[PDB]
């Protein structure tokens, strides 16, 4: 569940960094002299490195989906057990209220 | 469909990244600088600095247009595919089956201590000579 | 009254497999699989008729105290009433435990025996099995098996009364839905 989303989570970080790939090798072609060309080559590759591993996860993606698509709404749950969970607590609560007024006339019998 | 709603998510993504590629390409192009003839320098240079920046504020635009796409992709997710409901639904039978649990023994062994003290109460109530 | 059997039919390569399971636990019922394991053989009586008569007797071994189970199927029906699914005529009958020795006296040889391994789901009336079949060599021993293959089958079933239509229709949509995973189909059982 956190891998798939934390996939997502990553991609959306490398759309970020395709668009700050592409401004900053327009910096670099701005400057008057630009004296790392091979920076600038390496910026160049990172930016299409960056678009086309973003294009590669999110295909995979879809391609994924599209094997675990129903169309269908899921009719699992877990109320049930919520439910059991529920009345158990409330239970216990009802036995904490007897066990206070249990405690109370005690201490009226022994406050004599 | 659901058929349908993947292809959608699969034209998308084609097309932003498409977009990007080629605002990139065409701004890298423009950028070259070439001899001018029957242009009129002034002209051609405005014109240039407008295809650039409105080829600049496309490629935002198509980021933008991923982020949407991530985000869609994110809803689906999280509504059916169909293995981590199940995890997820096992998972929080379980806990609250040992909640349950944790309760009722709880419960039962209060019921006996209880049951003892009232033993010794019902003696004493009873056998008192009053 | 005479009831129908309506089948459909298909079969899982098994490293998928539990991609449909949990399909499947989202389509079916709110209920855990149940991970049934039979015994099941098959009996016939080699009659005067040239279709000798065939049975099948089913052990649940996994569970004790199960009623053992008789099934008669009937040749399947040519009409074409309802095209999508086997329509056969099922008998089926619960029974005790001396069954066997009871079809010996009455005629019955054996033919084969098979363990058959896999899960149980349902919904509504639809029956869904996702089973491995296990050939027993050493016919008496129960433990000396084999796979058949790599693949489970996955059968959808609907046993229900005589005619009865809009059924084939539901099976339809329900083998629709999983369509991208198993293939299910009318398959006749001649070759």
């Amino acid at each position: 569940l956190a891998n798939e989303r934390l996939r997502a989570l990553e991609d959306i970080e490398r759309e970020i960094g395709a668009i700050l790939q592409n401004a900053g090798t327009v910096i670099l072609e701005l400057s008057k002299e630009k004296t790392n060309e091979r920076l600038l080559d390496r910026q160049a590759a990172a930016f299409t490195a960056s678009v086309q591993h973003v294009e590669a996860e999110l295909s995979a993606q879809i391609r994924y989906l599209t094997q675990v698509a129903t169309g269908q709404p899921h009719e699992g749950s877990s109320y049930s057990s919520r439910k059991d969970c529920q009345m158990a607590l409330k239970r216990v609560d009802y036995a904490r209220l007897k066990l206070s007024d249990v405690a109370r006339t005690c201490e009226q019998m022994l406050e004599n | 469909s659901k058929e349908t709603l993947l292809q959608s998510y699969n034209k998308r993504l084609k097309d932003d990244i498409k977009s990007i590629m080629d605002n990139f390409t065409e701004i890298i192009k423009t950028a070259k600088i070439e001899d001018e003839t029957q242009v009129s320098r002034a002209t051609q240079g405005e014109q240039d600095n407008y295809e650039m920046h409105v080829r600049a504020a496309n490629i935002v635009r198509a980021g933008e247009s991923l982020m949407k796409l991530v985000s869609d992709l994110k809803q689906f997710l999280i509504l059916n595919d169909f293995p981590s409901v199940n995890e997820a639904i096992d998972q929080r039978n379980q806990q609250l089956r040992t909640l349950q649990e944790e309760c009722d023994r709880k419960l039962i062994t209060l019921r006996d201590e209880i049951s003892i003290d009232l033993y010794e109460l019902e003696e004493e109530y009873y056998s008192s000579s009053s | 009254i005479n009831m129908m059997e309506y089948l459909l039919q298909g079969s899982v390569l098994d490293h998928s497999l539990e991609s449909l399971i949990h399909r499947l636990r989202g389509l079916c019922d709110n209920m855990e699989p149940e991970t049934f394991l039979d015994h099941e053989m098959v009996f016939l009586l080699k009659g005067q008729q040239a279709s000798p008569f065939v049975l099948r007797a089913r052990r649940s071994m996994d569970r004790a105290g199960a009623p053992w189970h008789l099934r008669y199927l009937g040749q399947p029906e040519m009409g074409d009433k309802n095209r999508h699914a086997l329509v056969r005529n099922c008998v089926d009958i619960a029974t005790s435990e001396n069954l066997t020795d009871f079809l010996m006296e009455m005629g019955f040889r054996m033919d084969h025996e098979f363990v058959a391994k896999g899960h149980l789901f349902r919904k509504g009336i639809m029956k869904i099995m996702v089973y491995k079949i296990f050939r027993i060599l050493v016919p008496g021993n129960t433990d000396s098996t084999e796979a058949l293959s790599l693949s489970y089958l996955v059968e959808l079933s609907v046993v229900a009364p005589a005619g009865q239509d809009m059924v084939s229709d539901d099976m339809k949509n329900f083998a629709e839905q999983l369509k991208p995973l198993v293939h299910l189909e009318k398959i006749d059982p001649k070759r």
